[PDB]
């Protein structure tokens, strides 16, 4: 198990996606046009992970960028790094999808589907040992949120056996397109809690708060809340992309991360943020990474429990500090970690830092506190649905109330799971 | 079912208008033909009045 696939689809999708590949190139010495131009063999040891190796040794990112509309991945093209990527893996439509689940999962997506999944079929034969798949999305949308979640159905269908992973941002009123947000999200939510094995649900409401409060940026743009999530998304591939003694794939992490099958979304987190010249000591990062202010979710950790908590400390420093502060948050804050799971916060230290910081820290954590998410997208659905508010431009391309009706009720469900494990 | 109902809002509007701009020509021509048939009765009523001016004399 070395081989990971990675798609991105929709505008945001593709946008943090193409920010993935900037990030991830810098650390592993990979220029814009596909040269190594590093100098520690560990940028080289595990770059199949990510990366397909050409001739003249190019180095060829293993992604399929999707779209049902050719701006965005246009947009990736001409951008920094676009070069980079294989040019059949560009796969696109015309038509767009308007911010519509339905024209995304059963319609115009349903037409582009297929040719996707020949590039997937062609990635997926010439993989050594494929661990698995891993997308970047929007929920709010149309492409991202209803392609997307067809993609992640049709993968499974092929490839059963193989760990499905995403970065699924959810929508908020303050980061806001559409006043539809909330119906594709609730369809889509149902699709992951199925479908996938680990989500990690970056929230925009969270991004806005970090780069308005904790931050001091007045008017943020997509590119602020995208540096958030890139620095999250490095962080949780950092113990794949390098060594240091651990011995774990995709499937592993699931394994410790996910006690209960259905209740496998995480709330991501980051220390320091940024947007520095005085390095953090290893109690500021651990203050810092379990603080809700730093939380890419907006959820309160102290409103649930952690089911487990995995801390992926990077740079310089000393190990038997990293156990002591871990040790001191759990041992001081032990009612919000559950007692029948035993010894479920577990840590990592990675030598080499990431760009611009001399140390930093990734938080993920399975808290029973992600149901206030879930609730809040629950709560918006239900003020449009009552009313069958905006329906219409779901029931042009096929769908019945019925399927509205379930996709409420089985996200109510997933809160009312959260729920029995927050009391137990 | 998507294909289904916007063929269907296709094939009841073209039913719809063409029911209408038949039903249209016929209430025209009918209102063409009470005109003229009131304009033809004059001239039975004229044809009328100029013989009873010669079966007067
Ligand atoms: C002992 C220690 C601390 C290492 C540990 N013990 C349990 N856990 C851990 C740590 C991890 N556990 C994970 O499950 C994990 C998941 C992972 C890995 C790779 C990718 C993606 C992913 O969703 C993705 C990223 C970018 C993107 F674009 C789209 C999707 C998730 N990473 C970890 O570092
Ligand atoms: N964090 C972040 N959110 C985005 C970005 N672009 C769009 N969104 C959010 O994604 C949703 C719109 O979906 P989008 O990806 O544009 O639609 P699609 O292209 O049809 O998949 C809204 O909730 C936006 O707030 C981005 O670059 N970053
Ligand atoms: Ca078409
Ligand atoms: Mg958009």
């Amino acid at each position: 198990m070395r081989e990971i696939v990675h798609i991105q689809a929709g505008q945001c999708g593709n946008q943090i996606g193409a920010k993935f590949w900037e990030v991830i190139s810098d650390e592993h010495g990979i220029d814009p046009t596909g040269s190594y131009h590093g100098d520690s063999d560990l940028q080289l040891e595990r770059i199949n992970v990510y990366y397909n190796e050409a001739t003249g040794n190019k180095y060829v990112p293993r992604a399929i960028l999707v779209d049902l509309e050719p701006g965005t991945m246009d947009s990736v093209r001409s951008g920094p790094f676009g070069q980079i990527f294989r040019p059949d893996n560009f796969v696109f439509g015309q038509s767009g999808a308007g911010n519509n689940w339905a024209k995304g999962h059963y319609t115009e997506g349903a037409e582009l589907v297929d040719s996707v999944l020949d590039v997937v079929r062609k990635e997926s034969e010439s993989c050594d040992c494929l661990q698995g798949f891993q997308l970047t999305h929007s929920l709010g949308g149309g492409t991202g949120s209803g392609m997307g979640t067809l993609l992640i159905s049709k993968i499974r269908e092929e490839y059963p056996d193989r760990i499905m992973n995403t970065f699924s941002v959810m929508p908020s009123p303050k980061v806001s397109d559409t006043v539809v947000e909330p119906y594709n999200a609730t369809l889509s939510v149902h699709q992951l809690v199925e479908n996938t094995d680990e989500t990690y649900c970056i929230d925009n409401e969270a991004l806005y708060d970090i780069c308005f409060r904790t931050l001091k940026l007045t008017t943020p743009t997509y590119g602020d809340l995208n540096h958030l999530v890139s620095a999250t998304m490095s962080g949780v591939t950092t113990c794949l992309r390098f060594p240091g003694q651990l011995n774990a794939d995709l499937r592993k992490l699931a394994v410790n991360m996910v006690p209960f099958p259905r209740l496998h979304f995480f709330m991501p987190g980051f220390a320091p943020l940024t947007s520095q010249y005085r390095a953090l000591t290893v109690p500021e990062l651990t203050q810092q990474m379990f603080d809700s202010k730093n939380m890419m979710a907006a959820c309160d950790p102290r409103h649930g429990r952690y089911l487990t908590v995995a801390a992926i400390f990077r740079g310089r420093m000393s190990m038997k500090e990293v156990d002591e502060q871990m040790l001191n948050v759990q041992n001081k804050n032990s009612s919000y970690f559950v007692e029948w799971i035993p010894n479920n916060v577990k840590t990592a230290v990675c030598d080499i830092p990431p760009r611009g910081l001399k140390m930093s820290a990734t938080f993920i954590g399975n808290s029973t506190a992600i149901q206030e998410l879930f609730k809040r997208i629950s709560e918006q659905f239900t003020a449009m649905f009552r009313r069958k508010a905006f329906l219409h431009w779901y029931t042009g391309e096929g769908m019945d109330e019925m399927e509205f009706t379930e996709a409420e009720s089985n996200m109510n469900d997933l809160v009312s799971e959260y729920q029995q494990y927050q009391d137990a | 079912k998507a294909i289904e109902e916007n063929n269907n809002f296709i094939k009841m509007a073209k039913e719809k208008l063409a029911q209408k701009m038949e039903s249209n020509k016929e209430n025209r021509e009918a209102h063409l033909a009470a005109m003229l048939e009131r304009l033809q009765e004059k001239d039975k009523h004229a044809e009328e009045v100029r013989k009873n001016k010669e079966l007067k004399e």
